[PDB]
């Protein structure tokens, strides 16, 4: 598939609809949305492994990381398959997401279909916070909102 | 922390051109810190229906009022005491009301953040009265 | 992947969770779990094209059909890819799921990962109605809840 | 139909080992016909708390009751009516108390459909007064 959506729903008031497009295989992802109810500022932003939202965004698992990696931003060479980094939201607690990233994909071995995107209580430190569970999360905190990424039209 | 509860404070009597601050304070709920509201004003004046005057994002800074008292009145938030400001300046007599506080979601949309309908929780309530200077 | 899951909410009452399994590629779909909520007896059950649940089940579009076939039930040849026919709810409400199926998949042409899982109103005729709308829906009448397919753990 | 709403009826004075029939009838709410409830009798005595005695399952037939009742209480209704009938056979002094009909959601779960604090709708109460033989 070429596009994907996903609704983000969880325990606050924090809901959005985040879009997917790679118009040609193996390229680029542009991820593009809004969020809403998040306080103003910066919040942690990735893929986790699963699509179960049976538990809420608890059973979605750890960032979607195949390759084994440390945890990192989005431009970093050491980075989870998953990691998108930080939604900066203004001062109406609203983030407009517009993004470019070329390791997720909609296709293929790093296909991110049928997952869970979250949205974190927390800036996300892209894995320079000096300890250890910046090497795993970022210290990006608790998951308030989150949904399964599907086949859209 | 029950359910969510606010209490007003600060209305009483002032003549026309004179200023006022009310407060209103918020206690109980879902305590968690990521938990938003649109805090924020209302008014109901004798047989007008209840009308929105200011609002506030408990999760950030954005601020929004009424046409009637654009650039009279302001509100502000001290987030650590959970307590929303209403500085009302150059008052007029027909700003007389009962002022009530109100709380709605904080994902709330443009349009629906200053509407009495949307709003979960209201205040009891603090009366304002501003005179004439015609009345002598 | 050989696992996944579902988590089916809508406007009613109706809500439950539907695991998914196949153990080996291009093998048979198990699909099991439980439904509440449902008036008692039969309703319809298919894999809808999109896991789009941004306007409720509405934006899930029609049944999955790659193959453009006429609708039918579970064991018919003519047949969409997503029919799984109807499920039962007891006298209380509730249907247990215990379904085996070979043209569905979770990986392949036919995978059904991302893509909306539906409950219906109304019993499945299976394409035997008789009239044109049989040939489309089963005449299984409004979507009472879904989910998106997610990869399961 | 703007919100759901129940009225009992049918209470009255019987003596000890009698019989009554109550109704509760359901009014307004969500009206399309796929919306299910677990309907379904509660009583409050003096000085106890609120206790379920029978429920019923509007989108079928299952049917579950108390303890106290079972075997002597029936729960039945006529879905076309929206109305629930408990049919109260053999009646102790005991079961005096004023009766509640009340809707939970249809997807309550078992351990749940009978248990008052899951209840979403009540209805105001029709009073049941059962006479001891010993009251000459
Ligand atoms: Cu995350
Ligand atoms: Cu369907
Ligand atoms: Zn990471
Ligand atoms: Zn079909």
């Amino acid at each position: 598939a070429t596009k994907a959506v996903c609704v983000l729903k969880g325990d606050g008031p924090v809901q959005g609809i985040i879009n997917f497009e790679q118009k040609e295989s193996n390229g680029p992802v542009k991820v593009w949305g809004s969020i809403k109810g998040l306080t103003e500022g910066l919040h942690g932003f990735h893929v986790h492994e699963f699509g179960d939202n049976t538990a809420g965004c608890t059973s979605a698992g750890p960032h979607f990381n195949p390759l084994s990696r440390k945890h990192g931003g989005p431009k970093d060479e050491e980075r989870h398959v998953g990691d998108l980094g930080n939604v900066t939201a203004d001062k109406d607690g609203v983030a407009d997401v517009s993004i470019e990233d070329s390791v997720i994909s909609l296709s293929g071995d790093h296909c991110i279909i049928g997952r869970t995107l979250v949205v974190h209580e927390k800036a996300d430190d892209l894995g320079k916070g000096g300890n250890e569970e910046s090497t795993k999360t970022g210290n990006a905190g608790s998951r308030l909102a989150c949904g399964v990424i599907g086949i859209a039209q | 922390m029950a359910q969510v509860q606010l209490q007003e404070s600060g209305g009483g009597s002032v003549q026309a051109g004179g200023s006022l601050r009310l407060a209103c304070v918020a206690s109980g709920g879902d305590t968690r810190p990521y938990i938003t509201y649109w805090m924020g004003w209302y008014r109901q004046a004798p047989g007008k229906e209840r009308e929105g005057v200011a609002t506030i994002y408990t999760g950030g800074s954005g601020t929004y009022y009424s046409d009637s008292v654009e650039g009279r009145f302001t509100i502000s938030q001290d987030k650590a005491q959970r307590t929303v400001y209403l500085q009302m300046n150059d008052l007029k007599p027909e700003d007389t009301a009962m002022y009530y506080c109100a709380a709605g979601n904080g994902a709330l949309p443009p349009g629906r953040r200053l509407s009495p309908q949307n709003m979960d929780t209201w205040g009891p309530g603090t009366q304002v009265t501003v005179s004439s200077h015609h009345h002598h």
